[PDB]
């Protein structure tokens, strides 16, 4: 019957990096991560490529 | 055979600007909405650069092409 | 007859890619198309009284690809038969 608690809290530790990628751009995605993935909220340059 | 050029610029120049420009805004109101823009937009700017790169090389040339006699024969009855 | 399920699908997309080039060759060979000269057989004694000399060696290796694209054409049906019996 009580319930639980979902917190969030000030962080240190880095966001990592997500793209919500899809069925086309894949590969594309994959071809950037191959030389590093970028920092938080850097200008992705997948969707150029 | 005079290929003015006035007509290609005009209709390639069309052509690409309407699909780097208003293909855009008819692209519908969805998620991949801005990756499909992105392709639109830099389409445009790379086919339509190449094609003026490729144009341009040939206005105004300084010199014209070099035909072994047998090819010159041809061409004499072939073409214009 | 028989082969692998495999060397049928080479077979047939070899023969795909065949006919459609070579019935395109041979077109562009009977149109007398000038960016192909170079590889008509004509000699150096064929240039004498006009285009008709060296339009007829066109039209012959035309019908060779023409022969050659049917050639293709039927090794992509017994590929086909094949295929249809793995």
């Amino acid at each position: 019957t009580v319930p639980s608690i979902l917190n969030r809290m000030q962080t240190n530790q880095t966001p990592p990096t997500y793209n919500k990628t899809n069925k086309f751009t894949h590969g594309f995605q994959n071809i950037v991560d191959a030389y590093g993935i970028g920092t938080y909220r850097e200008i992705n340059p997948a969707p150029y490529t | 055979t005079a290929h003015s050029f006035a007509l290609p610029v005009i209709i390639f120049t069309t052509f690409w600007g309407l699909i780097g420009i208003a293909g855009p805004w008819f692209v519908p109101k969805g998620p991949n909405r801005g990756v499909i823009i992105t392709m639109l937009v830099a389409t445009a700017v790379c086919c339509y650069l190449f094609w003026l790169i490729a144009i341009l090389a040939q206005l105004n040339p300084l010199f014209g092409p070099q035909l072994k006699n047998e090819t010159i024969w041809y061409v004499r009855f072939l073409w214009e | 007859l028989c082969c692998g399920p495999k060397l049928a699908a080479c077979g047939i997309v070899l023969s795909a890619w065949g006919v459609i080039m070579l019935i395109m060759l041979g077109i562009f060979f009977n149109v007398h198309s000038a960016v192909l000269i170079e590889d008509v057989p004509f000699t150096e004694k064929d240039f004498e009284n006009g285009p008709q000399n060296i339009y007829n060696l066109y039209e012959q290796v035309s019908y060779n690809c023409f022969i050659a694209a049917g050639l293709y054409l039927l090794l992509g049906g017994f590929s086909f038969c094949q295929v249809r019996l793995n």
